[PDB]
DNA sequence: AGATATATCTACGTTTAACAGTGGCCTTATTAAATGACTTCTCCATGATCTAC
């Protein structure tokens, strides 16, 4: 068949400066843009988790074929000729030389912040009397959960195997490449949507809202669970876990709805564990 | 709802309830075109209830504004009420409640 | 809409109005060619407002003041909600809200 | 305009018009010398906005300023309106309006 | 095998002017932004926790690049070739010449106050008589407990043995940047909740919120707590040690929650030795 | 038993006046980024010539 797994996750509340663009003057400026209402979110760009796939890739023990020298902070090739078939990063992330090139089976959108970015910025300064022109600066930072939405193909997957090691590294997301000198922000998961079926239709695309637009609150979309509702997006094929749990045990009338009867764990890694098991069933590992 | 509210609810009414009775009082009083003397009256009652020097002295003056009053059908309703609500609760929080029943019972008439 | 809010704005012409009969009595008192005392007596309204200790203090005077005006309209459509947000709310915004009808009656004259 | 940039407007009016009152005080008070102190009020009407540091003492420093300054036109012709936007919006929006109210101040001709 | 030391510790209570912004008017602007609830908070650079423990690295022994004067207010460097190998500083806060830039072993995040800021200014004056411009001014304070999130990468200290050092001096912090003569705050910790695990997955973020206003009661939280029930988290990987465990204690059904088999200890200085023991132990030491 | 007129004592006076801060300051220094990168491949159009039917 046709296995497809998408997944829009949420992860915890800090302070982030993970994604500076081009700086302007002496503020770095973080990466922003416009979102739901109209109100200006920051973006996290997709292509660092990507990178921290592969970092998780690299430190498990797994092929990996760009191996990143971290003393070095300099990225090498362990064969010129991509090889699909022996390493796990050219069979999941694909790779373009300029065969030649792969479609790639891991498909990741970017990470918003579920709260608009106000503009809160942090001064800092060069110690001592002895000041120069490096001496003060402007680093914007947002304190904001951060969610991005994901979307790969089983089938795709030279090795179907490989499914297990990236959804063990999503759960256990590596530092996503940001300022962790003053700005520490863990991108590890604690809120899950994840849907495991053969059509492609994805109705789980950014399932998040606040409750407050400035709050740790973190509720379920009204689209989402209308649409559960509705009829579409079998419950069947639904895996939510996470903090978002509580909430919706908490919804009125929770018992009767078709929520009920979608897959639901308090606990990640119970979640996690169901869901590995059923793909290895699905897949014949 | 907030039943320390409600009971200071009672005691406003209670209180606009024992002026009205103390009001027909000193109008059956008064006899012939003079105009009986209220808005004197009002003063005298604020005037009284701003005298006091805690605990019994005004205490003794609310009990005997009371019972000049009349009967006071709410008080008859509600009496282990008000009577704890009086004993309890410092003296001057009564006296504003008084006060503010003073303001409080034009709408009676 | 906010029916806080409406209070707010009821509470505002009640002390509009004890102001307007506290006005009335002054008008009253005085005699012969003697100009009424406005501007003095509005400033010693102030200066008392702004004078103040907490809870008893200012809330007695409230009450005083309230009282003192007389009949008034306004607080007699609404007992329990005025009654409510005296008893209740931190005195020092009911001050903001004195002051705000202090200079908010002179719309009526 | 919307109703929110009305009543802004009239804030500014009425901040302009207690200003007017509060500096007519002032040149009546110290008539004597070579000049009284308006420059030096200003600057320091400035720092004293700029010291409140809460809404809290902003309001009560605004409502002290408001009463201070008398009969206030503006004030008169819309009480609710400006009560209600005085009471609900931030105390730091209502220091941007009053600040710019003071820069705006057109003196008398 | 890879190790991290992620932990949120807790400053005592008192007043704190640790962290002034800009000085806008007279008010040194005491720095502060959006929180949980929408509420605003006061921060405390992370920074600052770096450069206090450079200076506690430097204060005793513990050859570092960077030399703090004291008496001339400025920094020198013993050698501009930074060598971790050698130096402690290069080794466990990184450096960039603007070589090999390291990647710094210890991640923090800004320490925010455990409380909503109301407006805290205090007055200040000179003397008197002949009052010139600097004659008036204000500073903002705020009686606040500070909290912040940090971690460290084991592994990838260059000597191992370092991570003892920074563990000291995280519980014997000296002063943080800020006015020491108006406003002398301890940010010593009087609760800590640490976690010694060997993979990335980094819960126990600011997980201290008491909020109760204007208060120091300073409770743990719910949703960790809720964590720590659900079975992620696993309570032999945790170290809660403090004021907190007094509270602790108290809560009912505490002998048959997980939470009670992690590893507690009133006194902080029997649970940093225990946690010294098991560093020790796992890293060959 | 039903319908109706009558009787009920204080009370009063409830602050008069004058003021509702006078002064001086409303940040002094300094720094206003430090680096490096500024697409990466291919996909050509047209005519002479070779060659198969």
């Amino acid at each position: 068949p046709n296995y497809y797994l998408y997944g829009t996750v949420l992860t915890r509340y800090g302070l982030a400066s993970l994604n500076h663009d081009i700086r302007r003057g002496n503020k770095t400026i973080l990466q922003k843009g416009y979102w739901n209402n109209g109100k200006i979110h920051s973006f996290v760009g997709s292509s660092a988790i990507r990178w921290a796939l592969r970092f998780y890739l690299q430190k498990q023990g797994y092929l990996v074929n760009r191996v990143w020298d971290e003393e070095e902070h300099i990225n090498r090739l362990t064969s010129e000729d991509f090889d699909p078939e022996k390493f796990y990063d050219d069979d999941i992330f694909g790779f373009a030389l300029l065969p030649n090139q792969r479609m790639g089976a891991l498909g990741m959108n970017m990470a918003v912040s579920l709260t608009p970015y106000d503009g809160a910025v942090k001064l800092g300064a060069k110690s001592g009397r002895e000041k120069d022109s490096t001496s003060l600066h402007f680093t914007e930072y947002h304190a904001t959960r951060y969610q991005y939405y994901f979307g790969i193909d089983a089938t795709h997957l030279k090795d179907f195997s490989r499914i297990l090691p990236m959804i063990d590294g999503i759960m256990n997301l590596p530092k996503v490449g940001g300022s962790s000198n003053i700005f520490n922000y863990p991108f590890c998961p604690d809120s899950l949507v994840f849907q495991w079926t053969n059509h492609f239709a994805s109705y789980i695309s950014y399932c998040f809202e606040y409750c407050d637009p400035k709050s740790k609150e973190a509720k379920l979309s009204q689209e989402f669970i209308d649409e559960v509702e509705c009829g579409q997006i079998d419950p069947s094929k639904l895996w939510i876990g996470g903090t978002i749990v509580k909430d919706l045990q908490q919804l009125d009338n929770f018992e009767s709805s078709p929520l009920n009867k979608a897959h639901i764990y308090r606990n990640r890694n119970e979640m996690i564990e169901a869901l590995k098991t059923v793909i290895k069933r699905d897949l014949g590992l | 709802n907030s039943e320390e509210d409600k009971q200071y609810l009672i005691f406003i009414k209670v209180f606009q309830q024992a002026m009205k009775g103390n009001f027909a009082k000193i109008y059956a009083k008064t006899e012939e075109g003079k105009d009986p003397p209220i808005k004197k009256k009002v003063e005298r009652l604020r005037a009284e209830l701003n005298y006091c020097y805690d605990e019994l002295s005004f205490k003794e003056y609310l009990s005997d504004f009371l019972v000049r009053g009349g009967l006071n059908k709410y008080f008859n309703e509600h009496q282990e009420e008000i009577a704890l609500l009086i004993k309890k609760s410092p003296w001057q929080e009564i006296r504003i409640w008084s006060l503010l029943a003073i303001a409080s019972y034009k709408p009676k008439d």
